[PDB]
RNA sequence: GUCUCGAGCCCUAGACAGCCGGGAGGUGAGCUUAGAAGCAGCUACCCUCUAAGAAAAGCGUAACAGCUUACCGGCCGAGGU
């Protein structure tokens, strides 16, 4: 039942409205500790086994938006 | 080139000059191969497709008669077999077989009968709004069937919008 | 000899250690 | 239409074609929009599982659905382009 991967990156940015060119625009900003707490939700939704690879998929939404990371 | 065909146990095969007859537990089939060149024989259990041409004229002759027989030894086995449905918006149309032809009455509201006389040793079998078309020699079998559906090809009016008629549904 | 083919074999091989043509050709050595 | 000659590339580690099977998750990408979820438009076009499987090639729908596409596997077996 959890919810989809655009919804969670909204909560902890701050910023709700992307932006018309990703990666170009930079809207949000996200941390390495930040990112690590949306791979802990998702496990069913994701197919990988380890804990590293199911963060590769969130990193794949979240540069096609405007997300630099620190 | 020289091709050869390994007739079916169920199946047995004569020939004698140009024609071919093959025969099995669904009947016979006899047909004339000829073209330029190419010797078809019966070599025991095998039958054998050979020429000293082969140029492509006679290569393609040569695939031709390889079907053909491959066709008859499957149709006294296991026959060949289409299958029908006969479609009507607003007139009801009435399919039967009377002798050795099938009779399409109402076609479009027509007083007149439409027929089509069946080929060879075919059979039509209707149930309801279905027919099979069923017989050892593809030609005819097929023939018939075509003949069916030619027989209600409607010229003068839109198609799109009287579809009436008996269609081929299933092909072997 | 394609490259993607031997690269495979010997990927195979990797695994047997710890397409069909080529599982058998693993097999193989 | 057919005959002859030459060059490139592919192929028994199985080519070309056909048939069978798979064509999967992040998520309906983001934006736009009441909504648009491969397929209105703009922009991006990224990574997981894996033998493959596009941020979708052609239809399809009001939008979905659905049908095929690439792509992978099998059957077949000799030339294919
Ligand atoms: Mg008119």
């Amino acid at each position: 039942g959890v919810p989809p991967t655009a919804e969670l990156i909204k909560d902890e940015a701050g910023f709700e409205t992307g932006s018309g060119e990703p990666q170009e625009d930079f809207v949000a900003d996200l941390s390495v500790d930040q990112v690590k707490q949306i791979a802990e939700q998702k496990h069913p939704d994701l197919l990988s086994y380890d804990l590293t690879n199911a963060a590769k998929e969130v990193v794949g939404t979240c540069t096609s938006l405007g997300v630099t990371i620190e | 080139p020289r091709v050869e065909l390994e007739i079916p146990e169920d199946v047995d095969a004569e020939q004698d000059h140009l024609d071919i007859t093959v025969e099995g537990d669904n009947g016979s089939v006899t047909r004339r191969l000829w073209y330029p060149d190419i010797d078809v024989s019966v070599d025991g259990d095998t039958v054998v497709i050979e020429s000293d041409e082969d140029n492509a004229k006679t290569m393609s002759t040569i695939g031709t008669f390889q079907s053909h027989i491959e066709n008859m030894f499957h149709g006294v086995t296991e026959g060949w077999e289409y299958g029908m449905e006969v479609f009507y918006s607003h007139f009801p149309m009435q399919v039967n077989v009377e002798g050795d032809e099938v009779v399409i009455e109402n076609f479009l509201g027509e007083k007149a009968p439409r027929r089509t006389t069946i080929h060879g040793d075919t059979d039509v079998e209707i149930d309801g709004e279905e027919l099979t078309v069923s017989g050892p020699d593809i030609e005819a079998v097929g023939q018939t069937a075509a003949d069916i559906e030619q027989l209600t090809r409607i010229n003068d009016k839109d198609v799109r919008v009287f579809q009436d008629g008996v269609y081929i549904t299933r092909k072997p | 000899i394609p490259e993607w083919k031997q690269e495979e074999v010997d990927a195979i091989v990797e695994m047997i250690e710890s397409r069909n043509t080529l599982l058998e050709r693993a097999l193989d050595d």
